[PDB]
């Protein structure tokens, strides 16, 4: 009654890395193990089956290793395209069917910083007619995936009505996010300037829009 | 080999969820079977149940009285039934083929939200360019205040795909989602070409084609 996986591992580009699933006499010990990869926003893909066997089209950078209550997946020649979540799978004689590992998020450590692109939209004419005003701040193509988003009104810090999404991995291993400043039409007209301030890795990119 | 799930986007608590997976590229023969695996948003995969050529049914012990699986090689479908749905069951539900055993191919998955809140169609507003014109202009659509997920956005009926970026939605304390989709185009192209976003919120049976003028 166990299937432990490290939630996060990381390796250096061009090197080897191991992902291990630890268990007991009921799971990996005595039952076959499969491995699966899930890139961001896509469906899982069969890595290794029958502990050692890879289907066709699969890269031979990957391989599975058996030894008792431990199963391991190895990735040679690590590349940035390998950043994904990796799961193991095996039956357990304590429950009735298959158990998935917790999943291991793989990070590749050699990637350079990318500063974010910031696009700020004022509220539409249609929304102001409904007496509302949503300012949209779109944050794209930044690495690593951490930003702080602050809002300003006439240079002064805004303290309410801000909601920002968690960063999300995109196609090219960079990250994207968005932040919304939800106001009424009167609040939007009450100031001369509104600013979206994006702090990434210590530097700040500010974009400003005006009701006029 | 194409697997396809279908089910309601929203299920109220304690009600019954019924999935059906229509398949292609095989049939429950051989020693082949079709499985069901779910995944809460941003979380791990959980195997639910699977059925084989025997009509041999295997279920998760964690889901005792809740799971029934059934096949129909006639209309080529596979149906799973989960009773007493809880918000903890909110997940993307995948149907996959299983071929000792292994999962071969995965469907795209259907998103199911277990909530007591009501469906709400979105309000679509244009994200008009001044951005005192640079060589490129960003225009888009604000898909505002909808529930539940998901929402799909294309541009110009799928004919415009190059400068497209649809952003993941924000969840307000209201319980309503909002997202923005924007396309980056040459500012030379703002008169040569019309730009319309195709928003589809299937949970509310609403499609909106909103043009972004100016």
């Amino acid at each position: 009654s166990v299937l432990t996986q490290p939630p996060s591992v990381s390796g250096a580009p061009g090197q080897r890395v191991t992902i291990s699933c630890t268990g007991s006499s009921s799971n990996i010990g005595g039952y076959y193990v499969s491995w699966y990869q899930q890139l961001p926003g896509t469906t899982p893909k069969l890595l290794i089956y029958q502990d050692n066997k890879r289907p066709s089209g699969v890269s031979d950078r990957f391989s599975g290793s058996k030894s008792g209550t431990s199963a391991s997946l190895t990735i040679t020649g690590l590349q940035t395209e390998d950043e994904a979540d990796y799961y193991c799978l095996s039956y357990d004689t304590s429950f009735s069917g298959w158990r998935f590992g917790g999943g291991t998020r793989l990070t590749v450590l050699g990637q350079p910083k990318a500063s974010p692109t910031v696009t700020l939209f004022p509220p539409s004419s249609e929304e102001l007619q409904a007496n509302k005003a949503t300012l949209v701040c779109l944050i794209s193509d930044f690495y690593p995936g951490v930003v702080k988003v602050a809002w300003k009104a006439d240079g002064s810090a805004v303290n309410a009505g801000v909601e920002t999404t968690t960063p999300s991995k995109q196609s090219n291993n960079k990250y994207a996010a968005s932040s919304y400043l939800s106001l009424t039409s009167d609040q939007w007209k009450s100031h001369k300037s509104y600013s979206c301030q994006v702090t990434h890795e210590g530097s700040t990119v500010e974009k400003t829009v005006a009701p006029a | 080999v194409t697997l396809k799930e279908s089910g309601p986007a929203l299920v109220k608590p304690t009600q019954t969820l019924t999935l059906t997976c229509t398949f292609s590229g095989f049939s429950l023969s051989t020693g082949m079977g079709v499985g069901w695996i779910r995944q809460p948003p941003g979380k791990a995969l959980e195997w639910l149940a699977s059925i084989y050529w025997d009509d041999d049914k295997y279920y998760s012990t964690s889901l005792k009285s809740r799971l029934t699986i059934s096949k129909d090689t006639s209309k080529n479908q596979v149906v799973l039934t989960m009773t007493n749905m809880d918000p903890v069951d909110t997940a993307t539900y995948y149907c996959a083929r299983v071929r000792t055993d292994r999962i071969d191919y995965w469907g795209q998955g259907v998103l199911v939200t277990v909530s007591s809140a009501s469906t709400k169609g979105p309000s679509v507003f244009p994200l008009a360019p001044r951005s005192t014109s640079e060589s490129t202009a960003a225009l888009g659509c604000l898909v505002k205040d909808y529930f539940p997920e998901p929402v799909t956005v294309s541009w110009n009926s799928g004919s415009l795909t190059s400068g497209v970026h649809t952003f993941p939605a924000v969840l307000q304390s209201s319980g309503l989602y909002s997202l923005s989709s924007v396309v980056t185009v040459p500012s030379s192209s703002l008169g040569t070409q019309t730009y319309v976003c195709n928003v589809n919120h299937k949970p509310s049976n609403t499609k909106v084609d909103k043009r972004v003028e100016i």
